[PDB]
């Protein structure tokens, strides 16, 4: 009888909607780094196969954390199936100097990418602590020669590093980016992960309230 | 005791304020109701919300425009018609108390959507602000209980003069000043500074705050205007209260008094042009 | 393996592009008064119509 | 590599001389379909993210598609009745496909897992029959030789025929240097055609597990592919916003369709019962009807809020389902 069938399509479209409310106000963010930017001390101090996900919760707010493990060198449009993240966290080995470059030309092809136009960027640059015992052991003139300060002092190198990634990023009117120098500890990395989103959701509403 | 010359200037000056006000006003406000309409039809889902309200203070607008010829053609010649003097006078009334409470709704709304991003993100949809606006339009025509009978039974329907001794009665003035200037006055200060503070405040959280700098420039103007439209109208109502209570006796006193009440009732009229440039040309182009 | 694949690759009877073309008019017309898009369907036998 | 030159060399000078005249100086004779009358039979409402893949029944009737938010959903396409609304565990869906018995459904997608679903259960509700992994890659597509045998291409640049039941590869396709997109069998069920990112696609014999052809001609990844009803032909869709007909006999391009007023990629494309209407999807935010035999735009399939990424004919060739990322599935006839 097509009156039951009507039925049951009437409970599916009810267990649907239960679970608008939740898909409306999810967050997912899309975590990037390379092997030596500590992802694993990362996540693991977030008191937390394809992809993974990693589900949280923070002040009543549901984060989804994907991490693409390795299965993002499939640089591919197709690939490029997370438009819909509200955030891109980077991931940044800061005291390794060595791989900076590589790092920043990794930066320069997510942010720029048309994909993520409407994404903002949280970058939090690892190991802080390693900074501090590498910037009075060498100079980052030695492998960056646009530095204009004193190489042994922390504040410069780091307004340093943020002026580099903030540089290789393109039409700079569309999302902010949001910046963390956070060492091994980490014990405070999710009430900024908070703070950068709660900041991202402000930035859409005056998007969406037309005051420009 | 004299009020002739007062009288005659006043009247020039009406007509001097208004024919340009309202010529510009009816343009203006027709274009912005245009292209609001035309951002809604597509029903984008994040200009919509914005748009009904836009749309709500461009026609609360434009039937104040469409009222000041009335106000200019009645209160020159008697009308024997007290029908006819009550709508003018209602349609006009409402519709200036109408743009304040939509303006104060405006300046709630972008607080609400600044200071609380994710309640707001959340619960707020189009049919909300449809509700609010149509909430708006009740009470402001709730209100206009008392601006049937400003004459009275008085033959002498002479529009917007000689109200009465209850019009100016503490009554109805007080509830006139307190929730029409004081209460939005007091809202649209706070709800500005507040959203420019939190707006400055991001400074410490993104070196990308200032691509809102310009969302700071308006929510300031939104202040500016609206007290310079419609802070002088009021003080100036509260002095003619003084006149018509025998608080103020001077003979000079009232006629100056009478004279301010009437020119700020005139440049508050020109807060119909002031909107469309305070709101509905701060965003992108408006692309006409 | 890339000159094996080519070996066997042109070993293949081809036809000529007028032979298949040829080939693809006449299954077209062939099914042409059963393809419900080609000729839409009345809505007393079309089951969304 | 002079051997391999000489190879291409003799297939293309083969591939000429076989071109002594194409379809579309030779289909002067046939009259020209005209334009297109297709209307929105109904609108499928109930998806909470774009909607990746979606599939019909081998009944004509039935519809299984995939969406963004971690589901599938089985229409029924007559009534608008949501048969069933099976939950993925990985919300990341590229695919779908539909048994042609329909007892099973399967997906896939970023997990590099193929999920295989059994909709004939005694408990009433859908269990997850197997989950075949062995994949490196994605999952881009997925296609059902019978209930047993399940034909999935990944973007480990390696395509593979797996037995159900065993849950390991009967066998497997090499020979792609990109990701593959694309796959589409042939209505024989003993071969099959894949895209893969190389502006190139390979057909493959499912039995012997090599690959027989090689086709070349776009500028850009192939995005989606179909075969021509007979078997005997089959078409691409590319970035290029071209779409291309190949011949598996003549061993090379039989048709270009493209437009000056078209320049975003095609994300799917489709054939009907016999043969004469290729539909393709378009970034572009609506379908278009080509007329397969004179490459010329005979309809226009417009009303989705978003990309189209969807597109199937029904085995009887009655209607045409799009799926776009406003999450609604829209039926046309
Ligand atoms: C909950 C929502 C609340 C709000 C809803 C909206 C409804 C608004 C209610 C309107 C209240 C009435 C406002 C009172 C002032 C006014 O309406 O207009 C002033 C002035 O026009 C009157 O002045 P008045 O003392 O009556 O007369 C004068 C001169 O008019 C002569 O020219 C003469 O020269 C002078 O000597 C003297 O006689």
């Amino acid at each position: 009888e097509d009156k039951a069938a009507a039925e049951r399509s009437k409970e599916i479209d009810k267990c649907l909607s239960r679970e608008k409310t939740y898909v409306k106000r999810l967050v997912k963010i899309l975590l990037l780094g390379a092997d030596n930017s500590g992802k694993s001390t990362f996540l693991k101090q977030m008191r937390i196969k394809g992809i993974h996900e990693y589900d949280f919760e923070i002040k009543n707010v549901p984060f989804k954390m994907v991490d693409v493990g390795g299965q993002r060198s499939e640089r591919k449009r197709w690939f490029e199936c997370f438009d819909s993240v509200t955030s891109i966290l980077f991931l940044v080995d800061s005291s390794d100097f060595n791989r900076l470059t590589e790092s920043l030309n990794d930066f320069e092809t997510i942010v720029n990418n048309r994909v993520f136009s409407n994404v903002s960027i949280i970058l939090f640059l690892n190991k802080t602590d390693l900074l501090e015992e590498k910037v009075q052991i060498v100079s980052i003139k030695d492998y960056f020669l646009e530095f204009e300060g004193d190489p042994h002092c922390l504040r410069d190198v780091q307004k340093f590093l943020v002026e580099c990634f903030r540089n290789k990023r393109r039409d700079q009117q569309q999302k902010p980016l949001y910046h963390h120098f956070t060492t091994a500890i980490n014990t405070e990395n999710a009430r900024l992960i908070f703070r950068d989103v709660k900041d991202t959701i402000l930035h859409d509403n005056l998007k969406q309230l037309m005051l420009q | 005791c004299l009020f002739d010359g007062v009288n005659e200037l006043m009247k020039t000056l009406q007509f001097a304020v208004h024919i340009p006000t309202f010529v510009l006003g009816l343009l203006l406000n027709l274009l912005a109701i245009h292209g609001f309409s035309t951002f809604l039809k597509n029903r984008w889902p994040d200009y919509a919300a914005t748009s009904i309200y836009m749309i709500n203070l461009a026609v609360f607008d434009l039937l104040l425009v469409l009222s000041l010829p009335f106000k200019m053609v009645l209160s020159q010649v008697q009308s024997p018609f007290p029908s006819l003097c009550t709508l003018v006078e209602c349609l006009y009334f409402v519709s200036m108390y109408g743009s304040v409470f939509t303006i104060c709704f405006i300046s709630m709304d972008r607080f609400l959507a600044i200071r609380y991003p994710l309640l707001v993100s959340h619960l707020r949809s189009p049919r909300k602000i449809f509700g609010i606006c149509c909430t708006i339009w009740v009470l402001v025509w709730t209100g206009s209980i008392p601006i049937y009978s400003f004459h009275g039974k008085v033959e002498k329907y002479m529009c917007f003069h000689n109200m009465s001794d209850d019009t100016w009665s503490a009554k109805v003035f007080f509830p006139l000043e307190v929730f029409g200037f004081l209460l939005p006055m007091g809202i649209m200060g706070f709800c500005c500074s507040r959203s420019i503070h939190i707006l400055l405040g991001r400074r410490d959280h993104t070196q990308d705050w200032v691509q809102q700098k310009a969302c700071i420039y308006s929510i300031a103007a939104s202040l500016a205007v609206f007290v310079v439209s419609f802070l002088p109208v009021h003080l100036g109502f509260f002095l003619q209260f003084l006149v018509r209570n025998s608080f103020i006796v001077e003979c000079r006193a009232k006629q100056s008094i009478s004279f301010f009440l009437q020119l700020s009732m005139c440049f508050s009229n020109v807060n119909c042009c002031l909107d469309v440039f305070v709101y509905y040309f701060v965003i992108k182009e408006f692309r006409m | 393996k890339l000159v094996e694949q080519l070996k066997m690759e042109a070993n293949i009877d081809r036809i000529k592009v007028s032979k298949a073309a040829a080939d693809l008019m006449a299954y077209c017309e062939a099914h042409a008064k059963e393809d419900p898009l080609l000729t839409p369907v009345p809505a007393s036998e079309n089951p969304f119509r | 590599r002079q051997e391999a030159e000489q190879l291409k060399n003799q297939i293309r000078d083969a591939r000429k001389a076989c071109a002594d005249a194409t379809l579309s100086q030779i289909t002067n004779n046939i009259d020209p379909v005209g334009r297109i009358q297709m209307r929105t039979r109904r609108t499928l409402r109930g998806h909470l993210a774009k909607i990746y893949a979606m599939h019909w029944g081998t009944d004509s009737r039935l519809l299984v598609s995939a969406s963004q938010d971690g589901k599938l959903i089985i229409w029924d396409s007559y009534t608008t009745n949501k048969v069933h609304a099976i939950p993925l565990r990985s919300s990341w869906v590229m695919t779908c496909a539909y048994a042609p018995s329909g007892n099973y459904v399967a997906c896939g997608g970023l997990d590099n897992i193929c999920s295989i679903y059994n909709l004939k259960t005694r408990e009433g509700n859908v269990r997850v029959s197997r989950e075949l992994a062995g994949h490196t890659g994605y999952l881009s597509c997925c296609r059902f030789l019978d209930d047993n045998q399940i034909v999935t291409s990944s973007g480990d640049t390696t395509c593979a025929l797996w037995d159900i039941e065993t849950g390991q590869q009967t066998t497997t396709f090499t020979g792609h240097t990109g990701d593959v997109m694309s796959l589409s069998l042939a209505p024989d069920t003993r071969l099959f055609v894949s895209g893969a990112c190389d502006a190139s696609a390979k057909l493959w014999d499912v039995r012997e597990g090599m690959c027989r052809q090689t086709f070349t001609g776009h500028e850009s990844d192939i995005n989606a592919i179909c075969f021509f009803p007979n078997g005997n032909a089959f078409a691409t869709g590319s970035d290029d916003a071209t779409c291309r007909l190949f011949d598996l006999r003549a061993d090379q391009e039989l048709m270009t369709y493209s437009h000056d007023n078209i320049i975003c990629g095609i994300t799917s494309v489709s054939f009907s019962k016999s043969g004469r209407l290729l539909l393709a999807g378009y970034d572009d935010f609506n379908c278009n009807v080509w007329d397969a035999l004179k490459a010329d735009r005979a309809g226009v399939l417009a009303g989705h809020d978003n990309r189209v990424s969807c597109l199937g004919v029904t085995d009887d060739g009655m209607a045409v389902a799009t799926g776009s990322w406003d999450s609604f599935l829209k039926i046309w006839n």
